[PDB]
RNA sequence: CCGAAGGUGGGACAGAUGAUUGGGGUGAAGUCGUAACAAGGUAGCCGUAUCGGAAGGUGCGGCUGGAUCACCUCCU
RNA sequence: GGUACCUAACCAGAAAGCCACGGCUAACUACGUGCCAGCAGCCGCGGUAAUACGUAGGUGGCAAGCGUUGUCCGGAAUUAUUGGGCGUAAAGGGCUCGCAGGCGGUUUCUUAAGUCUGAUGUGAAAGCCCCCGGCUCAACCGGGGAGGGUCAUUGGAAACUGGGGAACUUGAGUGCAGAAGAGGAGAGUGGAAUUCCACGUGUAGCGGUGAAAUGCGUAGAGAUGUGGAGGAACACCAGUGGCGAAGGCGACUCUCUGGUCUGUAACUGACGCUGAGGAGCGAAAGCGUGGGGAGCGAACAGGAUUAGAUACCCUGGUAGUCCACGCCGUAAACGAUGAGUGCUAAGUGUUAGGGGGUUUCCGCCCCUUAGUGCUGCAGCUAACGCAUUAAGCACUCCGCCUGGGGAGUACGGUCGCAAGACUGAAACUCAAAGGAAUUGACGGGGGCCCGCACAAGCGGUGGAGCAUGUGGUUUAAUUCGAAGCAACGCG
RNA sequence: CGCAUUAGCUAGUUGGUGAGGUAACGGCUCACCAAGGCGACGAUGCGUAGCCGACCUGAGAGGGUGAUCGGCCACACUGGGA
RNA sequence: GGAGGUAUG
């Protein structure tokens, strides 16, 4: 059954991502809705809608190509997983790529970037790398 | 890639002697491995048979002019760490300070030479075998991103990306 | 495997063993039990001394010893050099070294060392086969 | 009263040694056959039972990790 | 201890060895030796030209040291948390049910165990690191700091995990309406065929093989007609068709009974996934008790074949195959591929449904589920190949692998009537074992083609006498060379 | 630290009442009550070992070591006692 | 045109 779906939403994005689709479309939650709106603010995917319905609601995302159709997010990777949590110090968050990539943690100010989260000297659970 | 403008260093990795077997005997052949590059970013490899050594390393290195790569070098060091995996080559690629060196094995280390890159960390964690780990090595050369463009396809400035 | 299983039930390590087994066993006659205890070398009594063919390709007849250490065990050990005084009863020391193409000749007689004579007109490399230095 | 050592007794556990005995490993050139590798000259292998100097043979079931040639479907 | 230290005088005079030099690895020649003597960390050296043995010369690496052995770490990603794998290389449990355990859908509120964070306390000296200073330098010595914890006390934050409460419906299940099916158990019934028994007709062989024989037959066989007995299996249908968790299930009828699939949105509202240990099931052979026994057929007998034939082949034939109950619990139990979930081009068959599109329909076309095949993108793979039925991309749980032999063995334990099953080593030994693919070679594999290859013919050799060459043997020497074709009236 | 080819262990054992004893709490000991306590989050048993600051190694995570120097513990021919 | 099923050395 379903177990971490944080990963299997950064998976769709992945696999959407490795076919160069357009858009994608994940059933929404409050924290996957977050973690896709970094996404846009960090400028990896095009646009975000939240469609709402009687169940659950869905993620409408729209993919980020440059020209050349080259594909704006190489890789992404889940971290913290259901059967091993990965929580950080404030001084150990991890930079992504020496930097160029970014890094999306949850903490009590809220589910933040590695950069956010290191001006406000906050730690939490690591939850994916985006590069 | 031009390679009359570059200014083509050769290296020669190896000499395999390889055989076919035919009725009577055999007829050995050499398969001449060559890396080259201008020392300034640009890198390549080529391989060439032949029955006499010298014409195999000549063959190697019209294949390897032809096949050149821009190495993205920020500074004396590559941007990021990177993983090249080929087949069951599989070579790590870091980051170093400056005055650190290149430090890598054989084949790898002739790639990041001639590619002109001073300061790198690299480890072999597959097999050692002098094409592959060379594969691999341009295979993760080849995905190095620079910061700069990294930017440009963000829609942001080098000051947001790096922070 | 999962992380889970790696809980319960961790690695384990490849039990990675002595080339030298008879070097690293002691005793003790008072409770007439092996000790452990590792040593660059060992004493011994000959009690047979002889020749051996190698295995193929090679061909020779390989001057070894039966050895009985002072810790019981009984080792074959080769006598290197051209020629050597060894009979029955010459006390030897041994120490490690595999003698590839001789089966079960684990050990090498250390020359020079107690009975066994350094080896005769030996000039170059002597210190490994326990001849001084001539004038 | 408690109480070390000692004594008696039957078990438990560990080691050493033992007539004799069983395979196992390794060895420059031994003897008997030729079981496997090609359709290996009876396709091979797996489990099981039984038989035989020896490899092995045969029966029942299973597998293709089977050659050659015919026929029915599928795909290009 | 008249030690350190200082001053003066004399003297290059007393003070350099060890290992290595084929490749890895810096450093090559001569001689002796001739698979001997020896060398060796690994590949390996040595069998009358050794840079690998021994010596000598030279060279190289170190140096009052230099080598050897032993032990620890590294290289070793070779136990992989960092950081590996399980289709074919070692590795998916034979399969299901399931306790504990691990993991778990969406919204909101609350709590503050995990989590993050402020302050405070503590983590002795020496040591490691940084900065200074004293021994003529260095080792060493000294001073000042830095650094170090799943640490404790006391506040704060609430996104995630955990606990509590209230909701939601997608997961899961129930209801309701349909569908297919060799799913299972029990009880019956039917037709073909083999064998046997009886009888009619009928006569000399039948059977079997590469060829034969053993065997059966004039005591009437085999062939042929009618009827009967009994046991086992269910032609055609039949289909990379169906059903089942797997093993497995195929004549028809009835009784009992499990599961799956489709639609529906009437209901419950996370009730779910996996699952060590455990329980149940589990082809064939085999075992115990008792039945049954046509065909088949281990063992065994005989006839052949063969150098032998404890085999293949032939004629017979016991256990067994069948049934009831119980036991055994293993298979190349295989898709050599664990279960669950989601995501990621298409084309094309086929099975069971649903909806629709022109209709009485038939049908064609379109869509949709759920299976079952082929081809084939992206991606993956060492390659072969996999590819919406993944071996792709992910997350949860379980099992298992760590070079080949020794060995699925020994000891112990559990189980079994027994056979044995499960669990499961080490000493010792090798430097390989192995996967995929490539080039050739070969096959008592296939195809095609050619040749005094065969076939169609002619004349010879092998026999005899002699010529000549060769082998053997004899010699004082019987000079030397040639040895399947491709040496032998050959140099 | 190792072993499940060690799975059950415990009977002053686990609590309570009272007394005794101790520099001192306490089954620490005794008497009397109850049947409890520990264990798959590995008890019990077997084997092995003084522990640590530190030392060696490694990029690190780790691995190995616990000599010299410092801290703590244990022991003094063997066993018990005061 | 390709896949699946039905004696010594």
């Amino acid at each position: 059954v379903m177990t971490d779906p944080i990963a299997d939403m950064l998976t769709r994005i992945r696999n959407a991502n490795m076919v160069r689709h357009e858009k994608l479309e994940i059933p929404a939650s409050k924290l996957k809705r977050e973690i896709a709106e970094i996404l846009k603010r960090e400028g990896f995917i095009r646009d975000v809608e939240f469609v709402e319905d009687s169940k659950q609601g869905i993620i409408r995302v729209f993919l980020k190509y440059g020209q050349n159709n080259e594909r704006v997010i190489t890789g992404l990777k889940r971290i913290s997983k259901p059967g091993l949590r990965v929580y950080a110090k404030s001084n150990e968050v991890p930079r992504v790529l020496n930097g160029l990539g970014i890094a999306i943690i949850s903490t009590s100010q809220g589910v933040l970037t590695d950069k956010e989260a290191r001006a406000k000297q906050a730690g939490g659970e690591v939850l994916a790398y985006v590069w | 890639i031009d390679p009359s403008k570059l200014e083509l260093e050769e290296r020669l990795v190896t000499v395999n002697r390889v055989a076919k077997v035919v009725k009577g005997g055999r007829r050995f052949r050499f398969a001449a491995l060559v890396v080259v590059g201008d020392k300034n970013g640009h890198v390549g490899f080529g391989t060439g048979k032949a029955q006499e050594v010298p014409e195999a390393i000549r063959k190697a290195v019209e294949d390897a002019k032809k096949n050149l790569i821009e190495v993205p070098m920020v500074g004396t060091t590559i941007p990021h760490e990177i993983i090249g995996r080929f087949g069951a080559g599989n070579i790590l690629l870091k980051p170093a300070s400056e005055g650190t060196g290149v430090i890598a094995g054989g084949p790898v280390r002739a790639v990041l030479e001639l590619a002109g890159v001073a300061d790198i960390l690299s480890k072999s964690l597959g097999s050692n075998t002098p094409i592959n780990m060379i594969r691999a090595t341009l295979q993760g050369l080849s995905e190095l991103k620079r910061a700069e463009d990294v930017a440009k396809l963000r829609g942001k400035s080098v000051e947001e990306l790096l922070g | 495997p999962t992380i889970n299983q790696l809980i319960r039930k961790g690695r384990v390590s490849k039990v990675e063993n002595s080339k030298s087994p008879a070097l690293n066993k002691g005793y003790n006659s008072f409770k007439k039990e092996h000790t452990n205890v590792s040593s660059p070398q060992k004493r011994g009594v000959c009690t047979r001394v002889g020749t051996m063919t190698p295995k193929k390709p090679n061909s020779a007849l390989r001057k070894y010893a039966r050895v009985r250490l002072t810790n019981g065990i009984e080792v074959t050990a080769y006598i290197p050099g051209i020629g050597h005084n060894l009979q029955e009863h010459s006390v030897v020391l041994i120490r490690g070294g595999r003698v590839k193409d001789l089966p079960g000749v684990r050990y090498h007689i250390v020359r020079g060392a107690l009975d066994t004579a350094g080896v005769e007109n030996r000039a170059q490399g002597r210190s490994k086969y326990g001849t001084k230095k001539p004038k």
